């Protein structure tokens, strides 16, 4: 915890981020415990639910926050959730036995469609609801069978 | 026998001796058993039961770190603006930009600057107001950089009000008071005192011979305490300079106890945190839900400074008095605090009710020890402390907590002996020689609403106000209470014991038992009438005349694909250069993801990640995963019936029904928890098997054998083993000879007991996979197949051969891989085969970590694409991403499979807890610890991480494909 | 209770409690139950309580002054309990 | 003694039993010392006595 | 490794009381928690070792061996030293061949 | 070690389970001999390894994450493979031969 922090602080340093705006951190581990190599996959999946409903959860096992990371200015330690107006990209890190340090960056989905013409976008949102609601027949068909 | 005995002669050997020393035993054993039940019928079972220690060094929490909360506060407030949620700057607002104040430094100033500066002001009204607000809040926090946090109350104070419908039904409720709306107007409210109580500063209006509801006293010569108007005077203008300015606590230790939730010490203590104060709170019922209840009282009110230390505690031990002040007192090399107090506020106590004169029994004795020998305790051993260290100068102040009412109601067993015992004190002080180390504070406290001690008589607080005295709030106590440690008055308590009178002319009513218990029957009787009369009018209605339908939910689960904006909005978010700069087949996103893992799926995960608590749709999945519910459609008893039935006794359940039936059991067998031994082969870390080498010293008695098993023996030992073929049957007798090599098993205890575990139920057959499947593959195949069909359905492909219709079979990846594969099968191959245990001859495969996918290709996807399995421990998952994506962007696939996987298993435990990777169980249990307060990230307390299980999936692929198939995308990689 | 200051209170102080003031107590409600048990209602036991002018005016008694002090709230269980009828009350502050 | 052994193992008759249920006996009160002592702590030789 | 003869155990249970042997007092602890009442643990006074007796119905594990028809292999050459190469055996110590 | 010497009571070095991970090796070689923070991918592919290490070797070059890489497998002999190799009959049996 200590060097992840201490690492993500640098990062923010080194590039310039704002004073005053540090990133908020998230540590599912609280609720779920440690998988040996599934971690950053249950991560993958919490921070994109983050990005696409806006919802920050706490760590509600954060009782006391060590003294030593007040030092790291540009990290944020909540404890409960916090709903916001949205986050537009989140930060994923994993540090595994063996040197095994990894580093990804997930971006909002409505980032991309300002890459794409207007009708090439509607298009897309009608197929995308077709096939929702083939899958949602799917699921429950599924379920209960 | 007589051959045995001559043996046993010849030897010298008593065969008698151990019933002898077993008789004597038991004697010993009588003797102590009389002395204990001598001891309980004197003392009785509440008190001999009620002194068991609670105290240990061990189990305090320490909560220190006001420099974050306070951002926190700060954006959960910037966001509630933004959303509405606050629409005005009510009195919660403002005592929230307080607590924010209070906790004020050059950092928190920059923050709160960058966000302001930062909201854009034209996105509607919302944001205007969160900017102006802002910037009011940013010129007042920057006022007080300097300067001490204060205690000050700003909430609306509360009348008493009672009402009595038609029906008869009794209401209470804390109406505001129609004059009194702040503290300061309360304070002249008190100096003015009433009618009842008649024989610049707030001071000066104190009325001409009419004494103030809040008063302090004067010892008379003859020794009576009476009324004094100077000193009032300074209690009462203290009192409104603290609800004008507010009051600092900075540098004052404290230790309070009694202040649980619902208690006026409870008020008491938010506002000692929020004046800067460092204080010990105790409880007799320590807890997680306890601890949580502090931590989020610490981080609302936390001033800068300041700090709280939670302790178990039974003031009812004297041994726990002793080490609780002991612990206070001693250095933090010598694992105490290192404090000397300034305030002990002993109001702990136990309830009395229906216990007259003739009742006092054990528990009435255990009360009066909790509340007054177990003070005058506290206090001698605070007195001890602080003369062995010569500590003459810094004297702490004693806020006793006295009663105006001794003997009065009756029915409170010793009570009112209790309370009536601590006025000596106030002589004590002066007759003995403690009295520099100790200062004497007597706070009578008046008719306080909603506590333990007075709750059941809140109905009548109106009439006994209507006759013109004033009950208080245990808000508006624990203001009067606080007032008294205010420098002037803990100067003049060094000066002499002080008495404060908080009782608010209650002392004027005569006949108080009398006229409250008139005020009770009277509602009563009004409430009872007035229901009686209305059943009969409606039963003669119903017979003279004869003879709204409520729909229940059912639980509708959605899979959740991210909302998509008009083109205009989305247009509005992305540069308008974007469009057509980018190369969609280079730009990689995730359509679909899923898990499996200690709270079920990605969606039961979330729901309790993010809100802490299951819906419907959650609770009725996880019912589900869990196999307590399973879907019928036909005939049930005869009657045909569509629905949930509980999969055990088969009778229907409800969705509204689901959360009462199950979700205990839900919540109890999910996430981190003591380890399960059902769910990992029989594996209890308790009882741990192991097998010791032992060099037999006499040969064995024959055991039978087949010839090809007598044979392997022979081969293992050679001539330390005789084996003889058995005419009769063809079997053969194995007889182990001296010198012999064994193996005796013996057991271990690990201190390894709780892991995140998949929730007990969890099943494959649930989710449709075969038991031919199931008993060739390794669990954690499992785990990872039903992974990847979820991601495929939250990426809205249910047959996976769909893709085949936009890509080439050569084109879809799996990256996915594990930081151990199928440890299972590696225990098989190494221990079970080596006790020659039934194994599948096929184990091997099934332990590669690349046969997860081999598996998952084999039976859902049928591609020939790129297979890149790594194995990155803990960063395994990552790692799977970055490859993902390069083998998508170097054209080699258009569709990738990533993600992680692993497993636990009793091996892998042990080694973690050899490394002192994982944290020690039992250590967490003597910190006070439950299982789910085990993973504590980023906290002073952490040490070790919590061992867990599952799998996760994503589906990626190229922008421009998606696009294509009209599948949902979560996110840009 | 000799040279038994506030910080001394022990085993001893809290034994001469029980003696002075808790089992004063029990003995007046044993007598009150027995008195109940049979019925009987216009035979009240008059209790001297013996009481003390000084509540730790002198100071190293232990917990005698508590013990006295505590005996004064029977003035006014009398009135608010329903013993009054099988035990009546008479203080009598003792001097030197 | 392995003449003894055996005739022992003859009759059924467990030489070992007197000690087994004297070593429960002294965990018995070492159960019961304890709370003794615990009440005494708790409050004094004085009050006890 | 040898595998003309290779290793595996045998669980047999005990049919007659074993002979006493002696034990540290954890091991023994850690023997009768495993085996419950079908074993006998006693303190020795003059030592404080223990004397364990298992009993009969006693769980137990034999040595046996086994011939295994994989007698050839690839193997790298006799004499291989990872010192030759100058790696210091702190390290040959630590780490998997 | 971890699954039988353990379970033996053998005398096992307390941090062997970090020594059997197959990135472990690759995490020694850094750690002795090359002190790189480059990328780390380490694949498993039963008996085609090292081809599938030479495909993410010139992946992670032509993605340009790096520019030089280290490429190849390693796998040791040891008894209780070669006898699941034997019970899945994939080596050929010697005695046969
Ligand atoms: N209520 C009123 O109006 C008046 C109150 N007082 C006095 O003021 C004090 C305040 O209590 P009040 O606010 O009324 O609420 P309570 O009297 O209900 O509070 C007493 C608290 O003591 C704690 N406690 C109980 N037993 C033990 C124990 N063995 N060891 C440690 N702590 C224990 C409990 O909290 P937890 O279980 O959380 O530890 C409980 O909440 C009392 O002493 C009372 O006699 C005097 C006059 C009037």
């Amino acid at each position: 915890d200590k060097n992840e922090s201490a690492t993500i602080n640098e990062m923010m340093k080194h590039l310039g981020r704002s004073e005053g705006n540090p990133v908020i951190g998230v540590f599912q581990k609280f609720l779920t415990g440690h998988p040996k190599g599934a971690a950053g996959a249950w991560m993958m999946n919490g921070a994109l639910q983050i990005l696409n409903s806006g919802i920050i959860p706490g760590n509600r096992n954060a009782d006391n926050v060590d003294k030593i990371l007040e030092q790291f200015e540009y990290v944020l330690y909540p404890s409960k959730t916090l709903k916001t107006d949205g986050v537009r990209a989140v930060s994923i890190t994993s540090f595994g036995f063996g040197q095994k340090g990894g580093q990804a960056i997930v971006v909002h989905p409505d980032y991309l469609y300002g890459a794409i013409t207007e009708d090439r976008y509607n298009e897309y949102v009608a197929k995308v609801s077709a096939r929702e609601k083939s899958a949602y027949k799917f699921f429950h068909n599924g379920m209960i069978y | 026998r007589q051959q045995l005995q001559v043996l046993a002669r010849y030897l010298k050997m008593d065969l008698d001796n151990g019933e002898r020393k077993f008789l004597k035993e038991k004697d010993t054993v009588a003797e102590l058993q009389a002395q204990l039940d001598y001891l309980n019928a004197e003392l009785g079972e509440f008190f001999v039961n009620g002194v068991a220690t609670s105290f240990s060094r061990k189990k305090a929490r320490t909560f220190d770190s006001s420099w974050n909360w306070a951002k926190q506060s700060l954006l959960s407030l910037y966001f509630e603006i933004i959303h509405g949620v606050l629409k005005n700057v009510d009195r919660e607002v403002v005592s929230e930009a307080i607590n924010i104040m209070n906790r004020s430094n050059d950092a928190l100033i920059k923050f709160m600057e960058y966000h302001i500066s930062n909201t854009d002001e034209t996105k509607g009204e919302n944001y205007q107001l969160v900017k102006t607000l802002g910037e009011q809040l940013i010129e007042n926090c920057k006022q007080v950089l300097d300067v001490d946090p204060v205690y000050k109350d700003v909430a609306k104070p509360t009348g008493p009000k009672t009402a009595i419908d038609k029906n008869g039904n009794i209401t209470y409720s804390e109406e505001p008071r129609e004059k009194v709306r702040k503290l300061s107007q309360y304070v002249q409210e008190m100096a003015l005192g009433g009618p009842i109580t008649k024989e610049k500063t707030v001071s000066s209006t104190i009325p001409r011979e009419t004494i103030p509801f809040l008063h302090l006293r004067k010892k008379t010569p003859a020794g009576d305490w009476k009324y004094d108007r100077q000193l009032s005077s300074l209690f009462l203008d203290g009192l409104e300079k603290a609800a004008f300015n507010g009051v600092t606590f900075k540098d004052k230790y404290v230790l309070i106890t009694g202040a649980g939730k619902g208690s006026i010490g409870a008020e008491v203590l938010q506002g000692l945190l929020q004046g800067g104060a460092k204080v010990v709170v105790t409880t007799s019922r320590f807890s997680k839900q306890v601890t949580d209840y502090y931590q989020s009282i610490y981080a609302k009110y936390g001033a800068k400074g300041s700090t709280l230390i939670v302790v178990p505690f039974n003031q009812g031990s004297k041994q726990d008095v002793e080490a609780l002040i002991e612990f206070i007192y001693d250095t933090e090399k010598n694992g105490g605090l290192g404090w000397d107090l300034d305030a002990i506020i002993p109001f702990a106590a136990i309830p009395e009710q229906g216990i007259e004169l003739e009742h006092i029994d054990s528990k009435s004795e255990f009360a009066h020890r909790i509340m007054l020998t177990n003070i005058l305790r506290m206090m001698g051993c605070v007195k001890k402390q602080k003369s062995a260290r010569g500590i003459e100068t810094r004297p702490a102040q004693v806020i006793l907590p006295m009663s105006p009412n001794h003997g009065t109601f009756g029915g409170d067993g010793m009570y009112s002996e209790s309370k009536l015992s601590l006025e000596t004190l106030f002589n004590r002080w002066h007759s003995e020689s403690w009295a520099n180390q100790l200062t004497v504070c007597g706070a009578i406290i008046g008719w306080t609403r909603g506590t333990g001690l007075m709750s059941a008589n809140n109905i009548i607080a109106e009439g006994i106000e209507k006759m013109g005295v004033r009950t208080f709030s245990q808000k508006e106590m624990a203001f009067n209470l606080l007032g008294l440690l205010t420098p002037e008055v803990v100067e003049l308590c060094q000066k002499s014991p002080v008495m404060a009178d908080l009782n608010g002319g209650l002392q004027f009513v005569p006949e108080l038992k009398e006229f409250t218990a008139k005020l009770r029957k009277e509602l009563v009787e009004t409430s009872e009438v007035r229901k009686a009369v209305s059943i009969e009018t409606a039963l003669e209605h119903k017979v003279v005349n004869g003879n709204q339908v409520e729909i229940q939910p059912r639980a509708n689960i959605q899979l959740d694909f991210p909302e998509l904006k008009p083109y205009k909005q989305v247009k509005q978010i992305a540069p308008a250069e974007l469009e057509g700069l980018l190369d969609l087949e280079r730009v990689i996103v995730v359509t679909g993801f899923a898990e499996v893992g200690p709270w079920g799926s990605a969606r039961t995960r979330w729901e309790m990640e993010a809100f802490g608590e299951f819906s419907l749709e959650g609770c009725v999945e996880m019912a589900w995963i869990m196999g307590f519910i399973s879907y019928h459609n036909g005939n049930l008893k005869g009657r045909p019936y569509t629905g949930w039935v509980d999969s055990k006794t088969k009778e229907p359940v409800d969705d509204k029904d689901v959360k009462a039936k199950y979700e205990t059991s839900i919540l109890e067998h999910s996430g981190i928890r003591l380890i399960e031994p059902e769910l990992f082969n029989g594996y209890n870390p308790e009882k741990k098997e192991m097998i010791q080498e032992v060099i037999v010293e006499e040969d064995l008695e024959p055991f039978e054998a087949s010839k090809e098993t007598a044979e392997q023996f022979k081969h293992q030992h050679g001539d330390k083993v005789d084996i003889f073929e058995i005419p009769e049957t063809g079997e053969y007798s194995v007889k182990l000879l001296k010198g012999a090599t064994l193996y005796i098993p013996k057991a271990l205890r690990f201190d390894r007991l709780v892991a995140g575990q998949i929730p007990t139920g969890w099943n494959a057959k649930t989710y449709g996979i075969s038991d031919d499947i199931i008993s060739q593959v390794d669990p954690i195949t499992l785990f990872v197949l039903v992974s990847v069909v979820e991601a495929f359905i939250a990426s809205g492909i249910t047959d996976p051969y769909e893709m085949y219709k936009y890509v080439h079979v050569s084109e879809v990846g799996n990256c996915s891989g594990s930081g151990m594969g199928g440890v299972s099968a590696l225990r098989g191959m190494f221990k079970d085969r080596f006790k020659d245990e039934p194994v599948q001859n096929d184990i091997l495969q099934e332990s590669f970590i690349n046969t997860m996918s081999a598996w998952v290709n084999m039976l859902l996807i049928s591609s020939s694409g790129p297979i890149k399995t790594p194995v990155g421990a803990c960063a395994t998952s990552v790692e799977s991403v970055d490859i993902g994506v390069e083998t998508i962007l170097s054209g080699k696939a258009r569709i990738c499979i990533v993600g992680g996987y692993d497993d636990f298993q009793e091996e892998g435990s042990f080694e973690f807890g050899n490394m002192k990777a994982t944290s020690n169980t039992l250590e967490e249990f003597e910190h006070g610890r439950t299982p789910a307060e085990m993973s504590r990230p980023a906290t002073t307390t952490r040490n070790g991480f919590m061992e867990a299980q599952g799998a996760g999936i994503q589906i990626i692929m190229q922008a421009d494909l998606a696009l294509k198939m009209g599948v949902p995308i979560y996110g840009i990689v």
